[PDB]
RNA sequence: AGUAGAAACAAGGGCCCUG
């Protein structure tokens, strides 16, 4: 015989089975990628104007109402007719209502101006401009505060816009100071470091600091935007999609004419970052900030200006190497120039016309964006191109609708006839054209009414839930042996409501992420035979334990949870039969491992041990910045047991709370506690001293 | 007024607007950004082409007014020169996919499904670690009689085998499981052939003269044709293998209400059905085996260490009659080893080792990989033995993901009952059993007709291809089975009489004959997709022959 | 009345709230006297209290006190805290006349 | 909380929050200082105190 | 103690050091928070490869080195290694050891007086053990069941508060030494303070661990779920195991924390207090803040004022609207018109008047928007999705299950955008009398409407005889309405289509300010009323218990 | 201190205050007193000729 | 030798250490 088992899809709805094609269960899977994407960067502007920079004097390609070479429309262009976009904006404004976007920069503003500068840490890696690597942002932040107060003086500001206009200054400087195994650098060394954008590959862009504050402000009224509009789905997810396009589809259902026949198109953008521009963003923030108050002006229009001088750096260099493959030469970015001719002919062809936008390990880009920059800009430049209307299309009776999130959109079009079907599609494409936004031909498909997908999320007469894409969630996160069990548990509980994950799906996935916590943290069952470490000690005092259903998974138990009990730690329904001592020694405060989410805090919740990879390397003296910090966070938490939790607030430095704290605390346990006058009056001294030292060295 | 800014004075501290900006005095009351003399320098240069200063650029923003008819007339003369081709699949069907042409794909996983044969011993639960069980079962003396000749039937690089085998035999005997660095040991396990790092500083066109210097040649990989052999894996993994219990799970909890009794008894259901199969017994090969090789390379790099490739299970449960309360069993499908896992990073490298027997005559085509030792005799009567030594790799990833291979229980459990709750609900009735039993999916052809059993028998084969997904992962299925779901839609649209269309068909078969190469199983479902779309056709359109 | 919510007072299922200007043997607690306290102009001569003192200063007395984190003020024990939404809305009404 | 009005409605009396913002739409400047006058208008009021 | 001296001379040895001393000198005490994320920053991308990885080693766990000494606890028990003399690199202050030490611990460690204190740190989760014990199962079922998405709550809380309320009551239940100047909340709410610090005085804690639990107590945390049945708060915390899309467990929950009679009550009160304040004219507004402050009502055990509850609810119903007006409270975007919910999704409009002769000739005039605008609408077990257009109902979807209900909320949506002849031309029935000042005050027409249908069914079966009724097309049938709400008909009402299957309720979480004029007319920043006090109900005659209303 | 079912018997102690508070003797809403009364037997019937 | 992909590994740091 020859097993088929796709005959499955003959006689059986393909939604109901599609997730038998995600391969979710296995395992997932430079320079030469960075040069094509700058290729066809500078392709798909289809214009040929260069200027001729000042600052850099390096030739500047104009991306932007220069359009040439009509040839093959079909294919990407880059160019922007800023007429058309602005004109798509001012019927986005005229629908939404009179003012829209004062009060979306308004409601920017109210939450620009009091953000503190320390929220710059919650982020992806970020580019460091001082030893030329990512880093996380936190460390990133840290180097460049104390560039700054090595330069000209401590940095006594505290909130956004007072590090935004340091920035600024910073770029005036001709000299910059920052603490390394203590180099300095001239003005155009780090003008060009601080825009440089790096890239990881998990492709992915790593901006510099300098930049991401900016980037912050222009991503926050995108969001304030995008929220109010009713054809996007980025800010949201999960319910709320799927609520958006069954109204819609209702909706269009009601509206159409008997005569009148809907059709759906899943889109699939193509080049989406690389034909982006940001210069149109540019003059679009800038008719957007036309009322609002001078000060948004301003603010906004850095970060595009940034973006469209951004170099980008090339990572790693080629390889050289000999026949038998014994030997092996690695080569940097900086001297691919030297051995031009040792390379294979299409690295050659590729590498010559970059040669002059290339410096020193790095590629000046005019134009163009790059993955996760700027999602949110985008999804409002797309949705502009839905609300187009105009008095031809209500002359034919034809009027498109949909639904797009970042570089994927549903189309819902309607009409009275097919030629004219096709005709408001290539009225949709040409405006999309119009503004850089394409779209694939292959990856794009379209149907009669109830047959699209959006997101990983197909769609009939219900919505078949992906499960796979759910899939890897089912695993020990590897927190600690409280946190996993508990964890699984809320994982299989959410995807039982939302996902329609069945029962008995459910109580398999549950056992199954009992026997793998079992085997990661070395533990079994005490009636198991099984021997080791743990085990071993297990069985020795098992004896002791009157009552054995008490017992915690971790040690030596069993399982007491069900679909019912999902919203309910083991450690709350084992509490009542477990034993005293056993209850008493787990929950005991006084813990050596116990560091501190729905989770139970037993000795359980330790925490792992810290790399050392690091021991060898030479990254020792950040370790004593790190360590000087610490131990003052450690004592002021020692003194203030509130600190942590409660933002600490006053107009008192550190050193004076703890001064005037401890003398207070002291003359508390003297008046009653177990102190003598000569140990107060020690105390008092040692205060005095250590505060007259403090002042006097600094 | 003391005590209310004392309150005030706390709740914007609390909110960071504490400052001068909120709260200056009469002079500080103009802030602005801090315009500085290379940003404005920077800004006027970025504008677009029309205008020159960021002045004109601002001046012309502000006051935009919207002019339709330009705006039409230039969307029409767009509309016109670009001519966006519609195609509806129904006049313009979908050529058949197009395969590769060459040799057979070569099997790849590293553990023999089919072929491998395996020791057997009652349990012992004292003695139930890697080591201990090795040891017990070398004892007997079975293992012991191997004695390969100097004559591989195929393959090359065979006396490094034999004398790795030996070595072998000779660690147990000692009970120290480690080996020592020798000619052997090093060819196989490469200690000693990774390219050393030569300084560019001391570099010169003489030296390159010296010794060839060219940018690696990268030599993508090879094209290969449809596999003959994967439906014979598939026909045996659908059965089953005369014990059960292969795979470890755990407990069924207590239960309270009816839902948990009815998640119980499907449960207990499937369980029984798949814990016999010989699929499940992979499972249980691959997980109890790299869990062990896992925890080797953790504690003992640096030591060529030796790893048996085993499992555990039971004996079936026979009725009341003979001996009752069946027995547990350690099964040796054979060994391995791992060459030093020195894993500095995540997705390593680490070429391992990899023994195993059989009764059967190598392909040529299919166990290119192995390197066959015919190995005396083995009873059941007599039957000649063949030990096919492999030299496989693994890394960090590929030993966790296996060692969930667990995983398609839960799927194929969600698509059956995804199955069985849907066919009960269009009736108000619990239809389940009745649905199990009854419920026919097709699965093959035979003799021109198509094959047809019940769902109780075709979770195997749901089974084997979760497996088969979590064995065979790579690039290039990720690839397909993402670029097939069109084609899929498409079949959807022409059942139900939706006049699907397109833009560009030919693209997309290109984009997925070019991501079908030497991996069985992307070719094998896309040979099976042909055979789908052609045998749809006698009932359906949009597909030419 | 009870000793778990000792500042209400049921008179007919009325409340009347008691004001917490003196703790009791039930009620005694740090949080029992602080209406009674105000801010005032700061006073360097004061002498500065733990906070269990603060049962025993007299009506009217001032003393410094360190405060919440990293503040220092200065507290006198005379309850001053009027009603401010009655004067707000009363001072604007007569701006419309 | 969004806007600069809430965030002075959260212990200013909504009264003078409405008082100073006329002020400020009278005088034409950013509302920013919405903050600062209502607290000048409040103390007045309990300045007086009637 | 001796402790204290350690700490100062830890001080003054940080004090002599250079950098420490220019940075704890300068600034405030905030840059503490700063300081505290500059050190120990360390992710990792996959953490369980990285968990089992590690735990095959000897000793995968940092500790505390005296309490281990101290606890008497040796390196080897018996053969099994447990921790070996080192010193964790970024730590410094800690040692390697192994796992099973924990096990060790819990079987022979040291032991606590009591630990029976935890009952009180997780009081929410032993709630949710409890009211699970209450539970009689009946049946699993199964069936295609009715799910609609929309927002609620899924934790039972009392006394639900604020983030800035519950900061300082973490801080006055714990750290009573560091607690900030005293607040209105905690003199107003001593009962509570007192409730909670006598349980956590004087105790062995982790006082982090219970100020966090605190917080996730007074958290009501809302998620926008699929749905089916009631909502109550009980169901949805285990809503997973009582019904999917294809199976029902069905389950009696009714008796477990009522927390909806209370929510009654407060919209009672409401009701009663602005039906009171009614009465003067000239300044019902001021009568109505000092009714709302001079009133009380007991939750629980403590009495809270009505004010402070008002600002923590969530009902979006007409009564508590106008109050959160009155007091100053941000409110959700949702509109009201009778008993009737809406939410416009879409669209705008400009007021536009038109005169309507109520009887022969008597001219009144009546405001009516002109632009599209789209309604989502809710009405008692009946939902919507209309559209209006220029004084024209355009179209209306109704997804909802029974005929009574889908003929009101028709009626009432056609009365909302003033659609139909009868707007152009008044019923003869209707007066003068009827149509305005009631008490003095003038009601516009589509409130004498919304009378009207009320006041009698044949009025209501005129209204919907008023819109268009066409003949069933074939195919139609099924999406077709007729005048008694039926699923199909020979003949049915004019662009009425009809489904199955509740309309998805819309969401945003954006906050308007919103007044009141003089005669309690909600104005929301431009023209539209999102409420009034002409969709109340009459007047009724109720027994509060446990409330004060201490006015004379 | 020692008991099974506390929640239900506490409602229904608050349900008698109020009922009493409203010089009614009755109780509309019929929640606790079912439980209670139906934990000894409550169930649906097959008919046999549905069988 | 081998893995896998469109580049990397096939230990790395100082006789000693480490994931």
């Amino acid at each position: 015989m020859e097993i088929n088992p796709y005959l499955m899809f003959l006689n059986n709805d393909v939604t109901s089975l599609i997730s038998t094609t995600y391969p979710y269960t296995g395992p997932p899977p430079s320079t030469k990628y960075t040069l094509e994407t700058i290729k066809r960067t500078y392709d798909y502007s289809r214009t040929s104007v260069e200027k001729t920079s000042k600052v850099f004097n390096i030739p500047r390609r104009k991306f932007c109402n220069c359009l040439e070479d009509k040839d093959e429309l079909v294919k990407p262009t880059g160019n922007v007719d800023i007429s058309s976009l602005l004109g798509l904006a001012e019927m986005m404004e005229k629908r939404m209502g009179e003012g829209f976007f004062k009060h979306c920069v308004m409601e920017a503003e109210t939450e620009i101006l009091k953000m503190h500068f320390s929220r710059l840490t919650e982020g992806r890696q970020t580019y460091d401009w001082t030893s030329e690597r990512n880093m996380p942002a936190a460390t990133a932040l840290q180097l460049t505060v104390d560039a700054i107060k090595e330069t000209e003086g401590p940095f006594k500001g505290t909130t956004m816009l007072e590090y935004c206009n340091k920035m600024i200054e910073m770029l005036d400087w001709k000299e910059i100071k920052f603490k390394k195994v203590i180099d300095s650098i001239k003005h155009d060394e780090f003008l060009i470091r601080a825009l440089t954008i790096n890239t990881m590959a998990k492709a992915i862009a790593t901006p510099g600091m300098i930049v991401r504050p900016f980037s912050k402000i222009v991503e926050t009224v995108a969001q304030k935007i995008c929220e109010k509009l009713k054809e996007s789905g980025l800010p949201v997810g999960g319910n709320e999609k799927k609520a958006k396009l069954k109204t819609t589809v209702t909706s269009l259902n009601a509206r159409m004419n008997s005569d009148q026949f809907a059709v759906n198109i899943t889109g699939d953008n193509s080049k989406w970052n690389e034909c982006q521009q940001p210069e149109a963003y540019l003059a679009l923030l800038a008719y957007i900030t036309k009322d609002s108050s001078d000060l948004m002006k301003d603010l906004c229009s850095v970060a595009p200006v940034l973006f469209c001088n951004k170099f980008v750096k090339l990572g790693q260099g080629i390889r050289l190497s000999n026949k038998r493959k014994t030997k092996e030469v690695i080569i940097k970015a900086e001297k691919m120039g030297k051995y031009k001719n040792l390379m294979r002919e299409e690295y050659k062809n590729l590498f010559e016309p970059l040669e002059k936008y290339i410096q020193k390990d790095v590629c000046f880009l005019p134009g163009g964006m790059l993955m996760g920059m700027f999602n949110m800009l985008s999804t409002v430049l797309g949705v502009s191109t839905l609300c187009y209307m105009d008095e031809e299309l209500k002359a034919k009776g034809c009027f498109w609708t949909g639904l797009q999130s970042s570089d994927d959109f549903v189309l819902f079009a309607v009409a009275s006839n097919w030629s004219n079907i096709h005709w408001t599609i290539r009225r949709f494409n040409a405006v999309c054209k119009l503004i850089g936004i394409n779209m694939s031909l292959e990856k794009s498909y379209g149907s009669l009414p109830e047959l699209f997908e959006f997101t990983s999320m197909f769609f009939d007469g219900e919505f078949v839930s992906n499960l796979a894409m759910e899939l890897p969630a089912f695993t020990t996160a590897g927190v600690n042996e409280g946190v996993d069990f508990t964890a699984a548990m809320s994982i299989i509980k959410t995807n039982m409501i939302n996902n329609s994950l069945s029962p008995s799906t459910a109580l398999m996935a549950l056992r199954i992420c009992l026997q793998e916590f079992r085997a990661t943290y070395r533990v079994h069952p005490w009636d198991s035979r099984v021997k080791g470490g743990r085990m071993k000690i297990i069985n020795e005092f098992i004896k002791t334990i009157e009552n054995k259903d008490g017992l915690l998974i971790a040690d030596g138990g069993k399982l007491m949870n069900n679909i019912s009990t999902l919203h309910i730690p083991e450690e709350v329904l084992k509490f009542e039969k477990m034993d005293e001592q056993y209850r008493n020694r787990v929950f005991n405060p006084k813990n050596p491992f116990t560091n501190f989410n729905e989770a139970v805090v037993s000795t359980h919740s330790f925490r792992t041990r810290a790399n050392r990879t690091l021991l060898n390397t030479d990254m020792r003296a950040m370790m004593a910045e790190e360590k000087r910090y610490q131990m003052v966070c450690d004592m002021f938490k020692s003194v203030f047991e509130s600190a942590d939790i409660n933002p600490p607030i006053g107009a008192m430095s550190i050193g004076e709370a703890i001064e005037e704290k401890l003398l207070e605390r002291a003359k508390m346990k003297r008046d009653i506690g177990a102190i003598e006058d000569s140990e107060y009056e020690e105390i008092k001294d040692i205060i005095r001293d250590a505060k007259k030292a403090r002042l006097e060295s600094r | 007024i003391f005590s209310f800014l004392a309150t005030a004075a706390d709740f914007l501290r609390k909110e960071n607007m504490f400052n001068e900006i909120f709260l200056p005095d009469n002079e500080e009351t103009i802030i602005e950004m801090k315009k500085g003399k290379t940003f404005l320098e920077l800004r006027d240069e970025s504008v677009p082409l029309p205008f020159q200063t960021y002045e004109q650029m601002k001046d012309y923003c502000e006051k935009f007014k919207g002019n339709p008819r330009e705006l039409a007339s230039k969307v029409s003369q767009m509309q016109s020169n670009i001519k966006l081709p519609i195609k509806h699949y129904e006049q313009n069907k979908f050529r058949q996919i197009r395969l590769p042409k060459g040799p057979m794909a070569p099997y790849t996983h590293k553990f023999l499904m089919e072929e491998a044969w395996m020791f057997t011993k009652i349990s012992d639960p004292e003695r139930s670690r890697a080591g201990e069980i090795l040891i017990d079962f070398f004892k007997k003396g079975n293992l012991s009689a191997i004695r390969p000749k100097d004559k591989p039937l195929q393959g090359k690089y065979p006396i490094h085998y034999k004398n790795l085998w030996n070595q072998i035999k000779a660690a147990i005997a000692d009970r120290t499981m480690v080996i020592n660095e020798n000619d052997h040991s090093e060819f196989l396990g490469g200690i000693g052939r990774a390219s050393k790092k030569i300084p560019e500083i001391s570099l010169t066109q003489d030296v390159i003269t010296t010794e060839g210097l060219k940018q690696s040649e990268n030599k993508l990989p090879e094209p290969r044709s449809f596999p003959r052999w994967f439906n014979a894996e598939w026909m045996w993994a659908i059965k089953d293998s005369d014990l059960t219990g292969w795979v470890p799970m755990a407990e069924y909890p207590p239960a309270d209400n009816e839902l948990e009794d009815y998640a119980e008894h499907l449960n207990k259901t499937m369980e029984g059905v798949l814990q016999g199969t010989n699929c499940a017994r992979e499972m249980g090969k691959c997980i109890l085996t790299v869990g062990a090789l896992m925890t080797e390379c953790r504690l003992f790099p640096g030591k060529i260490k030796v790893v048996p490739i085993y499992a555990r299970s039971k004996e079936r449960k026979s009725m009341q009659e003979g001996l009752p309360v069946p027995s547990e069993m350690d099964c040796l499908f054979g060994i391995c080893v791992k060459s030093k896992s020195h894993l500095n990073k995540d997705d390593g490298m680490y070429t391992i080792i990899t023994f195993e027997f059989s009764i059967r005559e190598p392909n040529l085509e299919k166990h290119q990989k192995y390197t066959v030792f015919e190995a005396g005799h083995t009873t059941v009567r007599e039957v000649p033995l063949y030990l096919y030594c492999r030299t496989t790799a693994l890394s960090k990833i590929k030993n966790d993901w296996l060692s969930k291979a667990r995983r398609c229980f839960i799927t194929t459990m969600d698509t059956v009952e995804t199955i069985c709750l849907r066919e009960s609900a269009k009736a108000e009735e619990n239809l389940v059993e009745k649905t199990l039993n009854e419920k026919q999916m097709w699965i093959g052809k035979k003799n021109g007709e198509l094959i047809a059993q019940p769902l109780r028998e075709a979770l195997r084969v749901q089974l084997v291809q979760q497996f088969y997904f979590c064995i065979y992962n790579d690039s290039q299925l990720e690839g397909f089975c993402n670029e097939q779901k069109k084609i899929l839609m498409a079949l959807e649209g022409d059942k139900k009489n939706k006049s699907s269309f397109g833009f560009n068909p030919e693209g997309l078969l290109e984009k997925i004959e070019e991501c079908l190469i030497n991996n069985p199983m992307c070719l094998f479902m896309a040979q099976r997709l042909n055979e789908l779309v052609i045998e749809a056709s006698k009932r359906g359109a949009k597909f030419f022959k | 009345w009870s000793k778990a919510d000792s500042s209400k007072i049921y008179c007919h299922g009325i409340a009347i709230r008691v004001p917490l200007v003196v703790g009791d043997e039930h009620m005694d607690t740090s949080l029992a006297l602080l209406e009674g306290f105000s801010v005032c102009e700061n006073d360097p001569r004061a002498p500065m209290v733990t906070r269990q003192d603060l049962i025993d200063v007299g009506f009217g007395q001032k003393v410094r006190l360190f405060v919440g984190q990293g503040s220092v003020r200065t507290f006198k024990r005379t309850a001053s805290q009027r009603a401010a939404s009655s004067d707000v809305n009363k001072n604007v009404k007569k701006i419309k006349m | 909380s969004k806007t600069f009005a809430e965030i002075a409605e959260a212990f200013l009396e909504p009264e003078a929050v409405r008082i100073a913002k006329e002020a400020v739409e009278e005088y034409g400047d950013h509302e920013r200082k919405i903050i600062q006058i209502g607290i000048h208008f409040q103390v007045c009021c309990m300045f007086c105190d009637e | 103690m001796s402790l204290l001296l350690t700490i100062a001379k830890e001080y003054k040895r940080l004090c002599q050091d250079a950098k420490a001393a220019q940075m704890m000198t300068v600034g405030t005490v905030s840059n503490y928070t700063t300081f505290k994320k500059w050190t120990t920053s360390r992710k990792e991308k996959n953490p369980s490869l990285r968990m089992r990885w590690a735990m095959s080693s000897k000793f995968p766990i940092i500790a505390n080195k005296r309490m281990l000494e101290e606890a008497q606890i040796p390196k080897e028990h018996n053969n099994v290694a447990l921790w070996e003399d080192t010193e964790d690199v970024s730590k410094r202050d800690h040692v390697l050891a192994s796992a099973s030490c924990i096990n060790y611990w819990n079987f022979c460690g040291p032991c606590v007086n009591n630990s029976e204190v935890i009952k009180e740190v997780y009081k929410s989760r032993f709630g949710r053990l409890e009211r699970r014990k209450e539970i009689m199962w009946k049946e699993l079922r199964f069936t295609l069941v009715d799910r609609q998405r929309r927002r609620v709550d899924t934790q039972p809380v009392e006394q639900r508060l604020r983030t800035g309320e519950i900061k300082d009551l973490q801080m006055w239940t714990l750290f009573e030494d560091e607690a900030p100047l005293a607040s209105k909340f905690i003199l107003d709410n001593y009962g509570l303070v007192k409730e909670m610090r006598s349980k956590f005085a004087n105790k062995p804690l982790n006082k982090e661990v219970v100020a966090h639990m605190l917080e996730k107590q007074f958290n009501p945390e809302s998620r926008f779920l699929p749905v089916f049945g009631a909502i109550r708060p009980e169901r949805m915390e285990l809503i997973h195991a009582l019904g999917g899309e294809t199976w029902i467990q069905e389950a009696n929950t009714a008796g477990i924390s009522n927390v909806d009679q209370r929510k009654n009550d407060i919209r009672a009160v409401c009701r009663k207090v602005c039906l009171a304040a009614n009465a003067s004219i000239m300044n019902a507004k001021s009568k109505l803040v000092e009714y709302i402050k001079s009133t009380s009502m007991r939750i629980g055990e403590t009495e809270r004022k009505l004010e402070e509850l008002i600002l923590e609810t969530d009902d979006v119903s007409p009564e508590v609207t106008l109050c959160k007006s009155a007091l100053g409270g941000q409110l959700g975007k949702t509109l009201s018109f009778g008993p009737m919910l809406l939410k416009k999704i879409s669209g705008s409009g400009v007021k536009v008047k038109d005169t309507v002769y109520i009887q022969g000739v008597r001219a009144v005039q009546f405001e009516y928007w002109s632009e599209q605008e789209e309604f989502y609408g809710e009405y008692k077990s009946a939902t919507a999705l209309f559209s209006r257009k220029e004084r024209s109902l355009e179209w209306i979807t109704i997804g909802g299950g029974i005929n009574e209900d889908r003929k009101r909320l028709l009626a009432m949506c056609m009365i909302f955008c003033r659609d139909g002849d009868y707007f152009k031309d008044a019923p003869a029935t209707i007066t003068m009398a009827d149509l305005s000042t009631k008490l003095g005050r003038e009601i516009p027409y589509q409130y004498v409407m919304m009378n009207w249908i009320q006041k009698s069914e044949d009025n209501l079966e005129a209204l919907l005889y008023s819109r268009g009724i066409v003949e069933t097309n074939p195919g139609k049938m099924g999406s077709s309405m007729g005048i008694d709400g039926s699923k199909r008909a020979i003949k049915s009402l004019r662009a009425v289509t009809i489904q199955s299957g509740k309309i998805d309720m819309p969401e945003s979480k954006e906050k308007i300010h919103l007044e009141l004029s003089d005669n309690l007319e909600a104005f929301d920043s431009s023209g539209r009323i999102v409420a009034t006090i002409l969709d109340l109900p009459s007047d009724k005659k109720v027994t509060f218990q446990d409330v004060s209303f201490q006015h004379p």
